[PDB]
């Protein structure tokens, strides 16, 4: 339940830096991002109101500068959340790829493995599928970070191969 | 030569065997025995049937997903449960748009008496 | 995909005419495709039995003959 | 005044079970199954007749 | 050759011979269910009327509207009557015992019972009237937005089997019922039961009062059996339906433990009273239910067609949404994912 | 590995095992005896059909016509599994499809025909069923206690002998 | 107690379906010969009872426990000759 | 059984007979009633082909829905040498019947589940669009 | 008359008030919500608490990796 | 190969030269969306996979959408005129 | 984040009134502007032209698609932007050019639809999403119902894309019928040599074509064009061009091809001398729609042209966009209107505008000297580099005719400023109302796009250089 047993490339990096993974489980891009990146996700939930507010400043809907409706400050909330998280998932697992600066999380990569290392379980876990379908998910949640502009697609999976050296 | 086979076969036959059974049994077969301008409609009328093929399609859609559900252990519940949870906010559009509503024109005659 | 499933969800009947083929594919970079031609005429009869059909019609002419 | 959803004194729950598991159907249809196995009225009429009285005419 | 013909024909005087006496039940049921005695001048025990029946209705004429395509007014009877008939394939009657068995049993089944829309809303188009055509059309539409919900909860019966197979279903079902388990599942298909079906909690398209004397098409002859006998048909299909995906099929309990202290060996006897005691339980949960659908005609009037409609797509099928969310997650929740 | 046809004409050919491959003892047994007898087969012939399924691997193409030498090997070690049977639990074995010609061939049929024939080949024979890829604190379904699935009919002669078993104190 | 005229009918449709699934019972064992039927067609089961067809000699089913084949079982193997599909 | 082998070739013809029906019809009505007996001749060459499967699913989608809905509407008017047996081997690596209907619910949900995902947009627009044209809100 | 408070007054409140009078849409809604949060929430207890889960049933002839030894016996 | 072809092609033939019934039209699209698939189903049994059948069931479901689109937009085209 | 938006607007839109429907558009307006700027840096996903191919060989996301993906997020801005601000706050401007419910819903589905093309490696997605868009532009003409020529152009627009659906979908049974593949890497040059594929890939060319005014199939969609009304074309003209162009020329599945090359000469000359004799200016405006996809034809030919592809595109896509907003802009001047659903047909009728102001004027003379290659406009160095990709292979005869092409092209183009600045009689002296501030800055952006787009001429083929190969 652990054997890949397809041909996987091996620390193919994706910019100058040294990657991690190929697709970081959702669990662990929530682990590692970084506390300047939390501000991308409180600015974006902020930009919606303020761009309503802005929006009716510039050209208003019936000619009366009016503020709107609380119904319409709650839902761009709610996709202010929606602009943030996605620009938060974007902005971490780049540093799985190795394409953005990698300092901390490859010590931090260096630890938790080395942490399960010691600890005697699975270096990712065990996922509750045959390996077979934990190839074809992680086919689908394989680069799916990309295309973010169309739909948001995650890694749920825990399957084994990750573009790790060996394991 | 299966009895499957006989079985669609022979009730036509006996479906004529009760079809020209009248013709064969009656006599006295046909003795001498305004639509200018409407016809009238709601949307409500028209609209069941072409909202229906979404959701009798959506079944068959589902069908193949229901014998093959335990080799889609724990994921194919995942894409299905999407896919379900796409269609079902799909469905809650109409019901708070009021597709199916046929309302009438009986009102009480809100207004008031506003006299003078 | 659905690449090389079958009916039943196993392989189908050019599965290893269709593999022979991406192996014949994977170590061969392009301007060195052309030794990679009878691997892939190999998959071809697999599909059409074009081959199969002009040896079975031959042989069903000298059986007409006689 | 006539009471509103607050002004009612039976949970919502309670009132939507009487709601979906539907108690005032049940309830009639319990009826017309005792009125199966009660006695009819009906008489043969070439063999029984009904009330005649004096001053029928 | 010589031993199916004969299997055939038994089915049908085991089918068609019994419900024409269902039609004759309804008028004792309803009889006593309004305190006054059934049918008893026509028999013995006044059985048998709906030989009276037919035999006076093979005897009427042939009369026919001027607006009405004849051919049309042969076809739709016909494949009214054939469809209700046709359905009656893969019945379970004991342990694979079918006319023919086939893996896909459900698709059959249940594609059969949606051709069974498809004469009711050509018939209506004959002796194109306009009320004789628009009751078609709100015929057609409940009956298509209740087959949606009848054919809906299929699927979620055999998210307990994975299987196509009818009889398959049985032998998973011997552990425990589906009833017991999902009982409001049972209340929205009882509903849905009679929906498909022309009954009179909902058919308030048969409303001579609204139309010009019409009921459908007023028809009347050798056509008239047709669609009559579809009708039951169609009534006893839709509980053999209800008896095997949701209530017990053919079984009964163990009976096992009984059969060691009778017999001591197989033999032709033993097949015999095993065959008797399923095909009687699937009798007694099917003679059940055909007096239900007697049962609630009576206590109850009819719809306007706004209830109807509000009655297929706001209060039941959400509902039936809810079901598709909570047996999947059901399912999840433990292993206990079902293999064909 | 496909179905037939719309109107497909089943044909033979009467020729022969032309040059070098000896004939064999081949398997005359009908499916219920070797699906009883699977199994054993299983057990005891274990890493010689393992080589078989390993030899038709390695053999891309050639396939069919490298391991004739192992199709020879892997059937007749099972053919002197199933005459040893044939000596051996004769009477309970024959019992225990006697039991499964009926029921479909569902295993689910035959609990208490298959518990006494567990005990005779493994006295005799010294045979015994596993289940690989069971974990353990896992039951094995053929040995747990008051199934759900109980079956339709035992047979009647079975049951019998599952008392007699008791009664003599074999099981 | 009850009115038995109205479930006098039902007596009835209780007897004829009853006589329907033993007539359904009989019919069936006599094809198959002493055992009962197959509710489920496996492709499996499907070449296996080709197979057994193939070994028992003539009968459908006679479910034979012989040690080796008869000698006309190296002959009597079949393949299908699948139509040309126009 | 020499009128076995023509099963197929009778299908054919007859389904060259029914579509000049289709355009050659006074009514409209007509012309949709010799189609979907055009579809019952394709089931039958679909369970003829030897799929029995989807001689089904077109009965339960086209004559079900689609031919159904065009009978629904139609009526709201107000006025009128390959000669060569191919040869089928039997293999024993199948262990189970996931039939052709499995493997669909297998590459569907794992293949191409994405595929599917889209598809639900699909049927969202199919339930947009009407209540997009037909209903004038206020 | 039981008009609106409208969800994002008070919603504790509102969600009796639809239970008071539309429970044809909340009763629908309970049960459509209780799936996938239970289905989040459960499935780590009953690995945990319960029992763990089942071995995966096999899909072929398992395929063991090694090198064909010398196997002997029925030459002849 | 010939009936998915024939019906495909007849189906042409008669969306092109009948036009001014416009009902017809839409059927022989409909038996069009019937004839890829008599091609395409036999090209799936033939060369043994369900790939075509995933093409093809998508195709169905895509003919059905189209149905569902197309009729409505009938509606549309009638409801502006009398007949 | 699309499906992220539709799934939470439809719902949105479900609990809303019916005088809400601009504040929607301006919700998704400020949206789609925080999608593209808070999330633009995936650029950086690639340095070498490196592609990914997501969802298990179904999606391709590259260095390619990733720029139309930007660009038709772009257009949707303008083109929201259209419909959530008021022109005027007049009671003309709120008879005219209000949205429908739904419409704004319909876009994100059309947007979904032309997105899953370009980013499709498979045949099935592709067949998908052209289903989904021809779907989407069905309801979108069909959706301004209580018009005759809006629903008699959806009936019209209907039974063509059903056969160019039929069609495509022949293309991908035939090439299955030859082939057990739906991707692209089966073709390789390798089977190109020995196998006939080159029949069974024109007709697939050809049947994605069709859905654009290839001449063969010309006047179906000039009546479409001119039938809708003078809002949805804006946009309907825009999407099927791009969407489908992108996925041509990202598989240049017909190289050298007869047939192609044929019609592309067809399509240049028949759209230019079609541009001839007409005064209803969305003909006009739709003949010129015709010939720079007869331009998109050329490019179809070549190999490895993502240059020029690109830079048309983005050329196309601000000019063709912005010369109607410019007549939207010049509807309030003109002295008759007709047709609430399409006020402006005829050319004649801005007669005037010189003396209404000089820089709307202005402002339509330098876009429309950019669709003629004007060469300090950003319309200019569109054509140089398609020349510059023509010789590039030697499509000789090619060239030249796309020079006569241009010319005669060129001949109608001005013909709007032969009307524009001429005599009116009675000039404004003082407008009540100004125009609605940000709708015009938005076309001031697209004009200065235009005009001083050369700026970064080197920088573009600097970021061309490194990123895309």
């Amino acid at each position: 339940s652990s054997t890949p047993l397809v041909k996987t490339s091996v620390n193919y990096s994706y910019g100058d830096y040294p990657l991690i993974d190929a697709d970081p489980h959702f669990k662990r891009v929530v682990g590692y991002m970084r506390p300047s990146d939390y501000g991308v996700i409180g600015l974006a939930t902020a930009a919606l109101p303020a761009g309503i507010c802005f929006a009716e400043w510039l050209d208003p809907v019936k000619g009366k500068f009016a503020r709107p409706s609380v119904k319409f400050l709650r839902v761009a909330t709610m996709l202010g959340f929606a602009v943030g998280f996605g620009a938060a998932y974007a902005r971490s697992s780049l540093r799985f790829f190795g394409v953005t600066e990698n300092a901390r999380e490859y010590k931090k990569d260096e630890a938790q493995m080395a942490a399960r290392k010691a600890a005697g379980l699975e270096p990712y876990g065990t996922s509750s599928l045959t390996p077979e379908l934990q190839e074809i998910a992680a086919k689908n949640s394989a680069h799916s970070i990309a295309g973010l502009f169309i739909f948001p697609w995650f890694n749920f999976v825990n399957h084994p191969y990750h573009g790790r050296e060996q394991k | 030569m299966n009895t499957f086979i006989i079985f669609i076969i022979l009730i036509p036959i006996v479906g004529f065997a009760l079809l020209a059974v009248n013709i064969l049994l009656a006599v006295y077969k046909p003795y001498n025995e305004f639509n200018q301008t409407r016809l009238a409609f709601n949307a409500a009328f028209i609209l069941v049937a072409i909202l229906f093929l979404p959701f009798d399609l959506e079944i068959s859609t589902l069908l193949p997903y229901v014998m093959s559900i335990y080799l889609v252990s724990n994921y194919g519940f995942t894409i299905v449960l999407l896919f379900l949870l796409i269609l079902i906010i799909g469905f809650v559009y109409e019901i708070n748009t009021n597709a199916l509503k046929i309302n009438k024109h009986n009102k009480p005659n809100t207004d008031s008496l506003i006299y003078k | 995909t659905a690449a090389g499933i079958s009916l039943t969800g196993g392989r189908n009947r050019c599965f290893s005419e269709w593999q022979s083929f991406m192996h014949c594919t994977a170590k061969t970079d392009a301007k060195s495709r052309a030794q990679c031609l009878p691997n892939f005429e190999d998959y071809m009869e697999c599909l059409h039995h074009t081959k199969e059909k002009a040896r079975l019609r031959e042989i069903e002419s000298v059986l007409k003959q006689k | 005044r006539p009471a509103t959803w607050e002004e009612s004194e039976e949970g919502a729950l309670s009132k939507a079970t009487k709601y979906f598991l539907l108690a005032e159907m049940f309830r009639g249809l319990y009826v017309v199954l005792e009125q199966f196995f009660r006695a009819p009225y009906t008489i043969y009429y070439p063999f029984e007749k009904g009330p005649v009285s004096p001053r029928f005419r | 050759m010589i031993i199916n013909i004969v299997e055939i024909l038994i089915f049908l005087v085991c089918v068609l011979f019994s419900v024409a006496y269902l039609t004759v039940a309804e008028r004792k049921t309803l009889a006593y269910m309004q305190r006054r005695l059934g049918p008893n001048f026509v028999g013995y025990y006044g059985l048998l009327q709906a030989f009276a029946d037919a035999v006076k209705l093979l005897l009427k004429e042939i009369v026919l509207p001027k607006e009405s395509n004849y051919i049309i007014l042969v076809i739709s009877p016909l494949i009214t009557l054939i469809t209700a008939l046709i359905g009656w394939v893969v019945i379970p009657l004991g342990p694979g015992i079918t006319l023919g068995e086939l893996n896909l049993g459900i698709l059959f089944s249940l594609a059969i019972g949606s051709l069974g829309v498809f004469g009711s809303l050509l018939s209506g188009w004959s002796s194109n009237s306009k009320y004789s055509l628009l009751g078609s059309i709100r015929s057609t539409a409940q009956l298509i937005s209740y087959e949606l919900i009848l054919t809906s909860i299929f699927i979620i019966i055999i998210m307990f089997v994975s299987s196509l197979n009818i009889t398959t279903i049985i032998e998973t079902q011997r552990v425990v019922w589906y009833c017991i388990p999902l009982l409001p599942l049972l209340l929205i298909f009882f509903i849905a039961s009679v929906a498909e079906t022309a009954r009179p909690p909902f058919d308030l398209t048969e409303s001579e009062s609204e139309l010009v004397a019409g009921y459908f098409t007023e028809y009347s002859g050798s056509p008239f059996v047709f669609f009559f006998l579809a009708e039951y048909s169609n009534i006893i299909l839709i509980s053999a339906f209800n008896g095997y995906l949701l209530l017990g099929g053919y079984l009964s309990f163990n009976y096992s433990y009984l059969f060691n202290i009778l017999f001591n060996d197989y033999s032709y006897v033993s097949f015999l009273f095993e065959g008797l005691i399923n095909s009687s339980a699937y009798a007694i949960k099917l003679v059940f239910l055909m007096f239900s659908f007697i049962w609630v005609r009576a206590a109850f009037p009819r719809f306007t067609y706004d209830n109807l409609i509000n009655f297929c797509w706001i209060i039941l099928l959400p509902l039936l949404f809810g079901i598709f969310l909570i047996i999947p997650s059901t399912l999840y929740i433990f292993d206990s994912f079902p293999t064909l | 590995p496909r179905e037939a046809a719309a109107h497909w004409v089943p044909f033979e050919d009467k020729a022969n095992m032309p040059d070098n491959v000896p004939d064999v003892v081949e398997v005359g047994a009908t499916s219920a005896p070797l699906l009883s007898a699977s199994y054993f087969i299983g057990a005891k012939c274990k890493p010689y059909n393992d080589d078989f399924m390993l030899c038709r691997e390695e053999s891309q193409g050639s396939g069919a016509i490298d391991c004739l030498k192992e199709g020879r090997r892997v059937t007749r070690c099972a053919v002197s599994v199933i005459e040893d049977i044939n000596k051996s639990c004769l009477d309970e074995f024959r019992l225990h499809w006697q039991c499964l010609e009926q029921n479909n061939h569902q295993l689910s049929g035959c609990r208490k025909a298959e518990a006494l024939l567990n005990k005779c080949v493994f006295t005799k024979l010294n045979l015994e069923k596993k289940i690989p890829g069971l974990r353990p604190d896992e039951e094995p379904v053929f040995l747990k206690k008051d199934p759900w699935i109980k079956p339709a009919v035992d047979d009647f002669k079975s049951v019998r002998a599952y008392a007699e078993a008791k009664k003599n104190g074999t099981l | 107690a009850i009115p038995f005229e109205a479930l006098l009918p039902y007596g009835i449709i209780f007897g004829l379906l009853t006589a329907g699934g033993g007539a359904m019972q009989v019919l069936h064992v006599y094809r198959n010969g002493g055992v009962r039927d197959r509710f489920a067609i496996d492709q499996w089961d499907s070449q296996m009872m080709e197979r057994d067809l193939r070994l028992n000699g003539g009968q459908g089913r006679k479910q034979v426990d012989q040690a080796t084949a008869p000698e006309a079982f190296k002959h009597n193997h079949v393949w299908k000759s699948e139509r040309p599909l126009i | 059984m020499y009128l076995t082998y023509y099963f197929i070739e009778i299908t054919i013809f007859l389904a060259i007979l029914c579509t000049i029906f289709i355009i050659s019809a006074k009514n409209p009505m007509v012309s949709i009633l010799y189609m979907i007996a055009l579809f019952v001749i394709a089931a039958m060459y679909l369970y003829l082909i030897g799929l029995g499967i989807f001689s089904l699913l077109y009965i339960m989608i086209y004559i079900g829905a689609i031919a159904v809905l065009f009978l629904f509407i139609i009526t709201l008017l107000d006025i009128n040498g390959n000669d060569y047996n191919t040869i089928i081997t039997q293999d024993w690596f199948n262990i189970e019947n996931t039939t052709l209907l499995t493997t669909i619910g297998n590459v569907l949900l794992t293949n191409n589940a994405f595929i599917l995902l889209v598809l639900a947009i699909v049927l969202l627009l199919g339930i947009i669009g009407p209540i997009s044209i037909t209903m004038k809100h206020k | 008359i039981n008009a609106n408070p409208g969800f994002w007054n008070g919603p504790f409140r509102y969600l009796r008030w639809s239970a008071h009078n539309r429970p044809h849409l909340f009763f629908a809604f309970a049960i459509g919500i209780a799936g996938p949060v239970a289905a989040l929430t459960l499935t780590p207890l009953r690995r945990k608490y319960l029992y763990p889960d089942h071995s995966p049933l096999p899909q072929s002839y398992p395929l063991p990796q090694r090198a064909r030894e010398g196997l002997t016996g029925f030459d002849d | 190969m010939f009936i998915g072809t024939i019906i495909l092609v007849l189906s042409f033939l008669g969306f092109v030269f009948n036009r001014r019934n416009i009902i017809l039209a839409f059927i022989c699209l409909e038996t069009m969306l019937l004839g890829i698939n008599l091609i395409l189903l036999r090209n799936s049994v033939l060369f043994d996979d369900i790939s075509g059948s995933l093409f093809a069931i998508v195709i169905i479901i895509l003919a059905g959408v189209e149905s569902a689109i197309g009729l409505s937009l009938l509606v549309s085209y009638y409801r502006l005129r009398g007949v | 984040m699309l499906i992220l938006a539709i799934i939470s607007l439809i719902t949105f839109v479900s609990m809303s009134k019916l005088s809400d429907n601009r504040a929607i558009i301006r919700l998704i307006n400020i949206y789609l502007i925080l999608v593209l700027v808070l999330d633009s840096f995936l650029y950086l996903l690639f340095l070498n032209n490196q592609t990914y191919t997501v969802m298990g060989e179904l999606l391709i996301f590259n260095s390619f698609t990733f720029y139309i993906d930007m660009l038709i997020y772009f257009i949707m801005i303008v083109i929201s932007s259209l419909y959530g601000y008021n022109l005027y706050n007049n009671n003309l401007y709120k008879t005219l050019f209000e949205p429908k419910k739904e419409l704004i819903i319909l876009f994100l589905i059309n947007i979904l639809g032309a997105l899953l093309i370009v980013h499709s490696n498979d045949f099935i997605t592709l067949f998908v999403a052209i289903e989904l868009q021809s779907y989407s532009i069905y309801l979108i003409t069909a959706i301004y119902n209580s018009s005759y020529k809006a629903s008699k152009a959806s009936m019209l627009y209907f039974f063509m894309g059903g056969i160019l659906s039929i069609l495509i979908a022949y293309s991908i049974n035939t090439y299955y019928s030859v082939l057990n593949s739906y991707t692209l890497h089966s073709l390789d040059s390798l089977i190109i040599n020995t196998l006939d594929l080159n029949l069974i890939l024109i007709a697939l060319s050809l049947g994605l074509l069709f859905k654009i005014g290839i001449a063969p199939l010309h006047k179906w969609l000039i009546s479409i064009y001119e039938n809708t009304p003078i809002l949805i074309t804006i946009y309907i003209s825009l999407i099927p061009k791009i969407s489908i162009l992108s996925y041509l020329v990202l598989s240049n599945i017909s190289i050298n091809s007869l047939v192609i090359s044929i019609l592309a000469i067809l399509t240049l000359l028949v759209g230019s001398v079609g541009g001839l004799l007409q005064i209803k200016i969305k003909r006009l405006l739709a003949f010129s729609g015709l010939t720079n996809a007869g331009y998109m034809m050329l490019l179809l030919l070549l190999n490895n042209n993502e240059f020029s592809y690109l830079y048309y595109i983005t050329q196309y896509s601000i000019s063709h966009l912005a010369i109607f907003m410019i007549i939207i802009f010049s509807i309030y001047y003109i002295n008759y209107i007709n047709n609430q659903y399409n006020p402006i047909i005829y050319v004649n009728q801005l007669k005037g505008l010189i003396h209404d102001n000089a820089y709307l004027v202005l402002s339509m003379a330098i876009v429309v000297f950019s669709f003629i290659g004007i060469p300090p406009l950003l319309g200019f160095f569109g054509k140089l580099n398609i020349l510059m990709s023509i010789l590039n292979n030697g499509y000789y005869f090619i060239s030249i005719v796309l020079i006569v092409a241009s010319l005669i092209s060129a001949l109608y183009y001005l013909y709007l400023l032969n009307v524009s600045i001429q005599d009116k009689n009675n000039i404004l002296i003082n407008s009540n109302e100004t125009v609605s501030s940000v709708l015009s800055y938005i076309l001031s952006s697209l004009i200065i796009l235009i005009t001083f787009g050369f700026i970064y001429n080197s920088l573009i083929i600097d970021i061309f250089n490194v990123y895309f190969n």
